[PDB]
Parts: C-alpha cells; structure tokens; sequence
C-alpha cells in the first residue's frame, strides 16, 4: 500500500507526496543506511512515489480503497432499510422438528432442527423470556435479534426466521455444521501462525463491516466462531452486540478479552474489538489466553497491568502486531487511530494476506471439519436435553412486544 | 511452560460470560 509506504494520508497534496518521497528515501538511501532490508524499502519508496505522482496511475490504485467505500456505503442503506423494519414472526415452534441440543447458556440453549415441510435443517436459540428479565439481559437480547436480522456478511451467521410464544423467544439462524472454533482448538492445541492468521482476517473483515454500521460486538472468542463446510468462520452469538455511535458503559463480555476500559468505569467504543482480536490471535496462536486466573478481579489486574508474555514461538511480526492490538492506552491502540483498520490490514504479519480471496472465500482452508452429512452432529459436543415447556400465560409481554 | 500450567488448570473449558 502506497500511502503506507510514504507515510501518507489517502488525500494527500500533490507536495505532500513530493515531500514524503524525500523524508522516507534519506531514511533508507544507501549513503545512510546499509541495513538488512534497507536496499528492498529503498526500492518500495521509489514505487510510491511512481504510482502516487502520476494522475493517471493515482487514479486507478485509489479504486480498491474506493470500492471498499462504496462497498459500504451500499453495505448501510441495506443495513439501515432492515434496521427500520425488522422482521417480526416470520415462522411458528410447530413448523420444526427439534432434533437435540448443540449448546446452551445462561438464557437457554441452541438445538439442531428441521424444518417439516422443506426438511432443511437450522440452529434454534431458544431464550426463556423470565429468566432474561430475571438476568436484566431485555435490551441485550432485543439488540441481538434487531442486529443479526439485519446484517448481512460471508462470515457472520444468517438470522433466517425470529418469533416468540407465551414462554420464550426464538431465533432460528443457518446450520453451521463443523463446530465451534472452541473445540477444534483445544483438541489441536495450537493453531500455526498462518492457521490463526486465516481466521483472524476473516475477522479484521467482519469488524471492518460491522464498525461501519456503528455495531460493537462484545464477545469475540473461540466459543463463539463457527467453523463451515468450507472451513471458513461464521460469527454467531451476538447477545451484547450494541449499535453505539458515541461511546457506551456497560461491564459486559468475558473476562479473558474484555478491554481494560470496559472493565474501568469510564466509557469505550469500538476499539474494544481490536482489543479482543489481539486477545484471540494470541489464544489461537499460543493454545492459552494471555490473561487467565481463578478469580475474575484477578483477570482483570493482569488485563489492565499493561504486561503480555508471549511464547518462543511467536514470530517477531506476530508480538509486534499484538503489542499493538493489546495496546492499554486508547490512543494507540491499533485499529483506533487516524487509519483505523487499514493500520492492521497493513501490517507486517498480514503481508501475504490477499483481503480481497478472503473476502471471495478464494483462499484454501487449512482445516476443513469432519462432515457425515447435514445432521451429523459429532464436531458439536452433547448436551442435557431438557424438554421446551410453553405456558399458558403469556408471560413478559410489555417487555418484549418489539421481538 | 504457559501451555503446561494451562492445562494444569482445569480452567481449559468454555468461559462463562459476565454481565454485571
Ligand atoms: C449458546 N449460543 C448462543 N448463541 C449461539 C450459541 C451457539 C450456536 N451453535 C450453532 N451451531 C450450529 N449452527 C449455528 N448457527 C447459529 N448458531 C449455531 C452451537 C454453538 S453455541
């Protein structure tokens, strides 16, 4: 990336590229640096300033980063249509067929289904409306099924039909089949820097679309990432997800990857995902969180302390790119500055990335889960199945009129 | 090693979510 290699802003003046070409080639001309690399920068910089002062040749490397922008802009008027008009009770219970149960929680738990007519299979999560109100989670699980019927991206699981009875509250999402990331990785252990780096980019994107819509997602972390038949992640779970254009407060997540100003009393923004994503990179690479201990309160010391280990193992580009994303100061935390996520998608340890393949789904897996069918659930583990008692009364009704 | 006291805690499972 042109700009990148300059030091420069998408905008820039025609001087200011002239400029930028002098400051950055004296840092690396032969007369003043004789250094491993500094031959191949010096050659870069020249590139730069190639492409970035001819108009015409300007013009048409400006296209990716606008096809990005109009990619989105068009990504929020269709985001903004569902956000206005949210789809209401779209099927019933006794239109499926519940098979067993894939995974639960404290609101309830998701069971493989099927559908009785078009025998297609689905994930329903089923949430006990008194046990939300008991939990003070109304609005979180209001957010959650007004966003995830509205966003639409390759890596962010389908919300196909929603609606609710006396009892509880029903979001019936696409069949994933291969499992959490959870499971697959600590079977495997560890994932090797280009494994984890696979996964990682797939998130950098789904951020990059979801902060655009002004969307923070609060609970990135293995047990939340599923894996598909091609290998690649679909992002489910978006109970804390909040549309937020300001800043926010609540103290909400899991304590592994919250961000230290969400556990400080101040508020946050949606720097507090770039957080968590260092937080995975480093759990998916190293096989362990980076903050880990018995007691919450003790989590969150090391959190906020500012002091990461990292293992033999990791890659110099790798603990470079996580001392920027686990980074406790706002104001330098990567993803949260001037080039907001362009700093991550430019950095070192994503340079044989191709965004544009990943987007496509282009690339190769390097794992693809163990499939038997569309109902073989063996990648998921096995669950109490409780049975689904629906009341007489309606209970909650005020509370959740708007699902 | 890290890796090692990890899975000598037993704490290697699926982490509870908070919501003070
Ligand atoms: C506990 N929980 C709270 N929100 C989501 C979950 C889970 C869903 N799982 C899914 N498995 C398959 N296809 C899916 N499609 C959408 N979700 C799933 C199982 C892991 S846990």
């Amino acid at each position: 990336d042109y700009y990148q290699t300059l030091g420069l802003a998408r905008g820039a003046s025609d001087e200011e590229i002239k400029r930028a070409y002098r400051r950055q080639a004296l840092r690396y001309h032969p007369d003043k640096n004789k250094e491993p690399g500094a031959e191949e920068k010096f050659k870069e910089i020249a590139e730069a300033y190639d492409v970035l002062s001819d108009p015409r040749k300007r013009e048409i490397f400006d296209r990716y980063g606008e096809e990005v922008k109009e990619f989105l802009a068009k990504a929020k008027e269709d985001f903004l249509k569902k956000w206005e008009s949210p789809a209401q009770n779209t099927a019933h219970l006794d239109q499926f067929e519940r098979i067993k149960t894939l995974g639960t929680g404290s609101f309830g738990r998701v069971m493989l289904v099927k559908h009785k007519e078009t025998g297609n299979h689905y994930a329903m999560k089923i949430l006990d409306k008194q046990k939300v109100v008991k939990l003070k989670q109304i609005e979180h699980t209001l957010n959650e099924k007004r966003i995830l019927q509205a966003v639409n991206f390759p890596f962010l699981v389908k919300l196909e039909f929603s609606f609710k009875d006396n009892s509880n509250l029903y979001m019936v999402m696409e069949y994933v089949p291969g499992g959490e990331m959870f499971s697959h990785l600590r079977r495997i252990g560890r994932f090797s820097e280009p494994h984890a780096r696979f996964y990682a980019a797939q998130i950098v994107l789904t951020f990059e679309y979801l902060h655009s819509l002004d969307l923070i997602y609060r609970d990135l972390k293995p047990e939340n990432l599923l894996i598909d038949q091609q290998g690649y992640i679909q992002v489910t779970d978006f109970g804390f997800a909040k549309r937020v254009k300001g800043r926010t407060w609540t103290l909400c997540g899991t304590p592994e990857y919250l961000a230290p100003e969400i556990i400080l009393s101040k508020g946050y923004n949606k720097a507090v995902d770039w957080w968590a994503l260092g937080v995975l990179i480093y759990e998916m690479a190293a096989g362990y969180p980076p903050f880990f201990a018995d007691q919450p309160i003790q989590i969150y010391e090391k959190i906020v302390s500012g002091k990461v280990r990292f293992p033999s193992h990791f890659s110099s580009d790798l603990k470079d790119l996580l001392r920027n994303l686990l980074q406790v100061d706002l104001t330098k935390r990567f993803g949260n500055l001037k080039n907001g996520v362009n700093d991550i998608k430019n950095h070192k340890w994503f340079a044989t990335t191709d965004w544009i393949a990943i987007y496509q789904r282009k690339v190769e897996a390097p794992f693809i889960p163990k499939f038997k069918g569309p109902g073989d659930t063996s990648n998921f583990d096995d669950y109490e199945e409780e049975e689904i008692r629906v009341s007489i009364n309606e209970k909650c009704g005020k509370e959740f009129s708007e699902f | 090693t890290t890796y090692a006291d990890f899975i000598a805690s037993g704490r290697t499972g699926r982490r509870n979510a908070i919501h003070d």
